[PDB]
């Protein structure tokens, strides 16, 4: 019955740093690679990054480098995602995905983080 | 890079009719169900090893394709054929 949870939806002006939090309950946290992905609704999700809580090693994507920061706290088994220099064309939806066995892909999806900006 | 050859994303199946979704490329074949508003749920991982709580009708054609023997209300929604961290093309289903 392992599940994941995340914070609600936030609306703020573009150009401001955004921060979100995720947590996982019911499973071991050290050896499970977490993922953070975003999608424009009715389109193809683009993977943003992944983190390995066992040693904190992170990996990002091609269009998100220098604008992403991933932190993990296996102690409280919670993960923080903070993005700086937010642009206009990022009003999309975000999931904090969790993958079993620390392998690729992901199975458990979050509660639908909605990060939006207005012009 | 790699671009998956996907069949057109439109079907008219309603209830109890074997249809398939083409994702012809290498490998595997990770398929997910996208939910409207609700969080998405993965359907099959590895195209051959079903998990717990998923219907036995869901079958992946190895290095293909999610061949489903029929359509039921609990399996409606967009079907995504993801890969190692790239994606597919997607295929949304509906009942007519
Ligand atoms: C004779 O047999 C019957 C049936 O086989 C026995 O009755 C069953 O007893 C078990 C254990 O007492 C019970 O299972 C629990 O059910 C609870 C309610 O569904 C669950 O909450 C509980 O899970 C917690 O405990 C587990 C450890 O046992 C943990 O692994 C699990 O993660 C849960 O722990 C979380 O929650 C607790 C409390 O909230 C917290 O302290 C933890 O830190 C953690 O956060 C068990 O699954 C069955 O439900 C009983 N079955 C029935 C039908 O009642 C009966 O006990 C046997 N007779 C004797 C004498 O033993
Ligand atoms: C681009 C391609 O070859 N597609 C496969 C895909 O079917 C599979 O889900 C993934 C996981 O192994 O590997 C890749
Ligand atoms: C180097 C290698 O094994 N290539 C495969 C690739 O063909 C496939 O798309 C995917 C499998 O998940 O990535 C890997
Ligand atoms: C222990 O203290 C350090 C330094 O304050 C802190 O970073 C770490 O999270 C703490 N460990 C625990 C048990 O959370």
């Amino acid at each position: 019955q392992v599940h994941v949870m995340q914070s609600g939806d936030q609306v703020k002006k573009p150009g401001a740093s955004v921060q979100v939090s995720c947590t996982t309950s019911g499973s071991s946290f050290i050896e499970d690679s977490l993922h953070w992905i975003q999608q424009v609704p009715g389109q193809e999700p683009e993977w943003l990054g992944w983190v390995n809580p066992r040693h904190g090693a992170v990996n990002y994507s091609w269009k998100i480098r220098d604008r992403i920061t991933m932190t993990r706290d296996i102690s409280k088994s919670t993960m923080y995602v903070q993005m700086r220099g937010l642009q206009s064309d990022d009003t999309a939806m975000y999931y904090c995905a969790k993958s079993r066995r620390g392998a690729n892909w992901a199975l458990y999806w979050g509660w639908g983080t909605r990060i939006t900006v207005s012009s | 890079d790699i671009q998956l050859t996907q069949s057109p994303s439109y079907l008219a199946a309603s209830v109890g009719d074997r249809v398939t979704i083409t994702c012809r490329e290498s490998n595997d074949l990770n398929w997910y169900l996208q939910r409207p508003g609700k969080p998405p749920k993965l359907l099959i991982s590895g195209a051959s090893k079903l998990e717990r709580g998923v219907p036995s009708r869901f079958r992946g054609s190895s290095s293909g394709s999610l061949t489903i023997s029929g359509l039921q209300p609990e399996d409606i929604g967009t079907y995504y054929c993801q890969v190692f961290e790239f994606f597919g093309g997607g295929t949304r289903v509906d009942i007519k």
